[PDB]
């Protein structure tokens, strides 16, 4: 049920994971990311965290693997916290509202350069009632769309 | 003849034994490299009558047929030649050091996810190369299958094996009864049914995913017909706690071959295009609308969240919740299941009354004696 | 194989409190001296059959069977001994299998050497200085008081430095011979002493408790150890071309670790009566009667049994011969040369009046199916072996005019040539004469004797 | 001599006598030819497989014990050591697990490595008792883990309890105290009753059953034992498996004995 599209989207993002296109996220990548978006966790946290997804994997994350977590797996609770979670990280000002400079904030976090317009534009193109911030109840809305 | 069977290969250990078939260890002469035979015995000791004398032999004639059909694919056995004599027949095969699957899934119980997926994904690419050459296997069991020193799937006894001619289906029951389809079962029960297709590996293969995934088969109690109706009406669970704890996309592959109705059946082309065994192929260019974009980054964001709090959210190991829950939480669950089969792991057999299942207590024993 | 000895080490178990025990160096080298004194003439070339030492393969390859069972462990008491090296490469060469003299061999490496030789067992504590001297036994709670602190004895380097040089491993007669050259004391004139044990100083024994295989060890015991002392000469006067491997093993055990091919077991189906026959040629047997086989006769196995009472007797010694002790296939699969009779012997698990085991027409399958491939595998003889299989009125059905289905799919499986993992040429006794084991029983060429002259004449 | 202690050991019943070296060909003949069927028996009790291969040709074509005992000398030597092969294999021809239980403990049938893993399990306690016999710590030092020494020292705690099925309620029992010590840091320290941790894991098993919808009569209490016959026919794993009840029962004597306990490594 997942899409071409969806399943797209979670190679995509395992792609941003992985810096070395090695067809595995490390425990080390894996932290190279949340340092981006700003969560800085033990190296140990991240041998856990990347043990709790794979249990065999050796520190590493695989993409089969990867959709196997980004698939729906969380409960209304759980990924409502989640769905929170990254909005929060989406604003360091935390004014609640998306900035399109934020937008450019984290990717420049996560190594990707995209245009400046194309960013307005992606907020643009998924922004009806945030004229230049995506609400968070956009941000849900967009989801599970 | 036998001559020309020490003439090639001598045999050295006895590997695994049969109702009247005897897998063997031999020395390729010529090439010293490890091969297996298996020595069915045609007279059986003298209980084979002349007729099973004879269908043994046909069966076993066939059996070379559909071997001799399907070659040089990885993840079967390549039949190298056959040798038959007025009382045994010879097959000699690969050499797979490791055993069946069943024994495997005797050692393991749980047998994880990562795990599971190539070995049904040769399993599933096995079931697409018959189902392509229109060869349908109605014995598709883990006892069927054979794994290797890297764990590579080699399905084994196409004993059961028939060629259906295009478009026709078949009438005759052959399959211990678990793995057996709804259909082979109303088949059996009625004559209208004008019989069943290629689609029967499909149910088989799903079933196989409940067995390593749970150690348990998707149906099973201890009398013979009541199975049955578990399989026609199809009444499966991801019962707790046991099933809780993998993937969803795990969840929908298994139902898409447990579906009751064929044509509705999962077949092997598109079973393989089911999420879970999609690959992460490197060189793809991936294009994406800007709102596509901006997905992958949230999602990206959204998984790594996700991660963190998955982790924290998972509970350590305390004195109370071995108290109260032991099965509920998976490191302690598996633990007594892996401990299970440890002790009565010799008593998990082929058959019925020797099904893993029997090492599992899942229900109250009240609902167990409520009929 | 089936008497428990005290051993090597002349003290039973690892306990040391009397008690006999089933040690692999005494299966191992009865063994190779079974092999090395069969068929072996004791007065050399100038000798005679009169002169000649006849070894039943029964009894050496039961010892094999204990020896694959046993090992890598010494008994079923010492998980490794160092002796097991005078077994499992020199001066037995006792085990064929190379995979169990390898692992045997590291397993003593392991838990066995260090640096000042090789303990002979684990707990060995026989000059330990945690052991009084007074005592002959050990109580069982001193076994524990042993532990790592074991007097460890150069000998066991020796049979290493062998093992090399029948090997042909110059790495590891380079490995033991300078390990062993640190340990030889100098004494007289400057010659090498092999030194019997080195033992832990009686204040260090604390320190090897806590971290093995380190502490300084003085030399105790023997001094010389006559014993280790000439192993030491052997190997030095083999690894410099003074001695070569065959000189010192002119009956050629360094080979018995080379792969043997299975043999095929010759079988000739006989009948009793003339009216079996007949039933066996009703469903396409080839057999020749009991009587037809004559001038080769068959008899039970008890009766050769009974034929070797009479080897090695000496009224004078009071020598009584051989006990009675049961055939096996690997002495009843051979073909019999007394008093120029040929002479073949019934398998022993077809013999009825001595157990119900033989009354049972589905267990003579299934012993057959075992004793072929007991022969097929284990059969160190020139030629053939021979099994006489005389189908017997008890084989039959119970109407009595057909033969039981268990033993008909058993004689037909023998004529395709496999039974049971064994290569079988089906045959008459007569086609085998000049392609089995002939051995001339020279004790009976001039009770058992006296029933041998009435049933020869 | 051998000959004469299976004689003296006969007791003067001849029927046994042979039946005791009949036996003793087969076992023979299977250890040659399979040794695989002995990895979880140490020691080859002749003279209760006469017994236990009564049992199931007893429960097989329903009949007493004695008329059972005149069937044993009945069958075929092929029969006959089928049907100790069908025994020792596994194969099956009360209630399924209490005859699995009653085959299990009554061989003294153990997994590879249990006799290998009381020494650690030792090693944390000060003792292991079984019907008030203990197998004190000092047995480590004294016998290796290996010592087969060891395993009868093991083994003649478990035969404390004469009733077959207990016993393997018993042995595992004892793992469940095994895979319970990796997880548990610290040690116990003092004296496990391994008997006890079936017992209430049989009051444990008794109380979520009741709470579940099971009536007085299901579970129904073995005469000697002390067992519910539900318990004994329960499954190993599962939810409501025996060892699931066993793996909850050997956490609450650990609380009287331990005050604090941390659990790691999950
Ligand atoms: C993490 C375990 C939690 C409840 C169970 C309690 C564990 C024990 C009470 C002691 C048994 C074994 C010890 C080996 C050292």
């Amino acid at each position: 049920q997942l899409t071409e599209e969806q399943i797209a989207e979670f190679k995509e993002a395992f792609s941003l994971f992985d810096k070395d296109g090695d067809g595995t996220i490390t425990t080390k990548e894996l932290g190279t990311v949340m340092r981006s978006l700003g969560q800085n966790p033990t190296e140990a946290e991240l041998q856990d965290m990347i043990n709790e997804v794979d249990a065999d994997g050796n520190g590493t994350i695989d993409f089969p693997e990867f959709l196997t977590m980004m698939a729906r797996k969380m409960k209304d609770t759980d990924s409502e916290e989640e769905i929170r979670e990254a909005f929060r990280v989406f604003d360091k000002d935390g004014n609640g509202y998306i900035s399109a400079a934020e937008l450019r904030h984290v990717m420049t976090n996560l190594g990707e350069k995209l245009t400046d317009e194309e960013v307005d534009e992606m907020i643009r193109e998924a922004d009806i009632d945030g004229d230049g911030q995506v609400n968070y109840e956009e941000f849900v809305q967009m989801m599970t769309a | 003849s036998a001559q020309d069977f020490y003439e090639n290969y001598e045999p050295k250990e006895i590997l695994g034994r049969g109702v009247s078939s005897v897998v063997r260890r031999c020395i390729h002469k010529p090439t010293s490299q490890e091969y297996a035979v298996k020595v069915i015995d045609v007279t059986g000791g003298g209980s084979f009558s002349p007729e099973e004398v004879r269908e043994l032999r046909e069966a076993t004639l066939k059996e070379v047929d559909i071997l001799r059909k399907v070659s040089g694919h990885p993840n079967i056995i390549q039949l190298k030649d056959t040798y038959e004599t007025n009382t045994f027949f010879f097959l000699v095969f690969d050499l797979m050091k490791r055993g069946e699957l069943f024994d495997y899934l005797t050692e393991k119980v749980t047998l994880s996810e990562k795990e599971t997926r190539k070995i049904m994904r040769a399993l599933l690419e096995v079931i697409c190369t018959l189902h392509k050459l229109n060869i349908v296997h109605r014995d598709l069991k883990p006892e069927n299958i054979l794994l290797d020193d890297n764990m590579n799937i080699k399905l084994t006894d196409f004993g059961f094996s028939c060629q259906l001619e295009p478009g026709e289906r078949l009438r005759e029951v052959c399959g211990t009864p678990s793995y057996l389809a709804p259909e082979i079962i109303e088949c059996s029960m009625n004559e209208d049914h004008p019989g069943y297709g290629k689609e029967v590996d499909m149910w088989s293969t799903g079933v196989i995913m409940y067995t390593l995934l749970a150690g348990s088969p998707p149906f099973w109690h201890r009398k013979q017909m009541l199975m049955l109706r578990m399989i026609m009406s199809g009444n499966y669970q991801f019962g707790s706690p046991e099933w809780d704890d993998y993937s969803d996309t795990v969840k929908d592959l298994v139902s898409r071959f447990l579906v009751v109705q064929p044509q509705n059946r999962y077949t092997a082309e598109e079973a393989l295009a089911h999420p879970f065994f999609q690959q992460y192929l490197v060189e793809e260019v991936r294009h994406f609308s800007p709102r596509g974009k901006f997905k992958v980054i949230a999602l990206t964001v959204l998984a790594s969240v996700r991660i963190y709090y998955q982790y924290r959210r998972v509970k350590p190991v305390t004195r109370e919740i071995v108290i109260r829950d032991p099965y509920a939480l998976r490191p302690l669950r598996r633990l007594i299941d892996a401990y299970a089969f440890r002790i009565y792991g010799h008593w998990v057999k082929k058959g019925q009354q020797q099904n893993r299942a029997a090492l599992f207590e899942n229900t109250p024993k009240a609902v167990l004696l409520s009929l | 194989y089936k008497t428990a000895d005290f051993g090597i080490w002349e003290r039973g178990d690892k306990t040391n409190q009397g008690i006999s025990e089933l040690n692999a160096s005494s299966v191992g080298m009865a063994k190779a001296a079974l092999e090395a004194l069969d068929e072996l003439d004791l007065f050399g070339v100038k000798g005679g059959p009169q002169s000649v030492i006849h070894v039943l393969a029964d009894e050496v390859q039961h010892c094999q069977s204990i020896l694959n069972s046993l090992l890598p462990r010494a008994s079923t008491s010492k998980e490794v001994d160092a002796s097991l090296l005078s077994v499992v490469s020199f001066p037995a060469f006792a085990v064929e299998d190379s995979q169990l003299v390898e692992l045997t061999k590291q397993e003593i490496i392991t838990k066995l050497q260090g640096r000042y030789g090789c303990c002979r067992f684990l707990r060995d504590g026989y000059k330990t200085p945690k052991e009084d001297p007074n005592r002959l036994y050990y109580e069982p709670a001193e076994l524990k008081l042993f532990e790592n602190i074991e007097c460890e004895w150069p000998l066991f380097w020796t049979y290493f430095i062998l093992d090399g040089v029948f090997s042909g491993n110059a790495e590891q007669v380079q490995e033991y011979k300078e390990a062993l050259e640190a340990v030889l004391i100098k004494g007289k004139n400057g010659v090498p002493l092999l030194p019997e044990l080195y033992s832990v100083p009686p204040d260090r024994v604390d320190e090897e408790y806590q971290n093995p295989h380190t502490v300084d060890r003085v030399p105790m015991g023997k001094l010389p150890h006559m014993w280790g002392q000439s192993l030491y000469i052997l190997g030095s006067l083999m690894a410099e071309g003074f001695l070569a491997p065959g000189e010192i093993d002119p009956l050629n055990r360094r080979f018995s670790t080379v792969p043997k091919p299975d043999v095929v077991v010759q079988v000739s189906i006989l009948a009793e009566t003339e009216e079996i026959k007949t039933i066996l040629k009703d469903k396409g047997i080839y057999v020749e009667t009991i009587a037809e086989v004559y001038p080769i006769r068959v008899q039970p196995a008890r009766i050769l049994s009974h034929i070797y009472s009479s080897l090695g007797c000496n009224n004078r010694m009071k020598l009584s011969g051989r006990p009675y002790r049961h055939m096996g296939v690997l002495g009843t699969s051979k073909l019999y040369d007394i008093r120029k009779t040929i002479f073949t012997f019934t398998p022993q698990f077809i013999d009825q009046q001595q157990f119900y085991l033989a009354l049972d027409n589905k267990m003579i399958v299934e012993m057959l199916r075992t004793d072929l491939s007991y022969l097929c595998s284990r059969w160190r003889m020139t030629g053939q072996p021979t099994i006489t299989f005389p189908i017997s009125h008890s084989m039959l059905d119970e109407d009595g005019t057909s033969l039981n289905s268990s033993i008909l799919a058993a004689l037909r499986k023998m004529q395709d040539g496999y039974f049971g993992g064994a290569r079988v040429q089906t045959g008459k006794l007569s086609e085998f004469l000049t392609t089995s084991c002939c051995t001339h029983l020279s004790f009976m060429d001039p009770e058992v004797a006296r029933y041998l002259d009435h049933l020869l004449a | 001599a051998l000959t004469q202690l299976i004689d003296e050991a006969s007791e003067g019943d001849m029927s046994i006598s042979i039946l005791t070296q009949e036996i003793m060909v087969y076992l023979a003949m299977y250890m040659r030819t399979q040794p695989g069927l002995f990895a979880e028996m140490f020691r080859l009790r002749i003279g209760l497989i006469i017994q236990v291969m009564a049992t199931e040709l007893a429960h097989s074509l329903r009949c007493s014990a004695e008329e059972a005992t005149e069937g044993l000398m009945n069958l075929s030597p092929s029969a006959m050591k089928n049907l100790l092969h069908h025994i020792l294999s596994g194969k099956e021809f009360q209630g399924q697990w209490q005859r699995r239980r009653r085959l299990d403990g009554a061989l003294n049938r153990v997994p590879v490595g249990f006799y290998q893993k009381v020494w650690k399990v030792l090693q944390k306690c000060h003792g292991l008792s079984v019907e008030g016999f203990v197998l004190p710590s000092s047995t480590t030092r004294e016998m290796t883990p290996g010592e087969i020494k060891f395993s009868v020292h093991v083994e003649s705690v478990l035969n404390r309890v004469p009733q077959p099925e207990y016993r393997q309620l018993l042995v595992e029992a004892i793992l469940v105290l095994t895979m319970l010590a990796d997880i548990e840091i610290h040690s116990i320290g003092s004296i496990i009753a391994v008997e006890k941790i079936v017992h209430i894991a049989n009051d444990l098993f008794l109380q979520e059953q009741k709470t579940l919808g099971a009536d007085d009569t299901m579970l129904a209490k073995d005469p000697a034992s002390g067992i519910c016959t539900l318990l004994y026919d329960s499954a190993p794993s599962g939810r409501f498996g025996t060892m699931t009840y066993l793996s909850k029962a050997a956490a609450t004597y650990v609380q009287e004995f331990l005050p604090h306990s941390i659990c790691a490594m999950q």
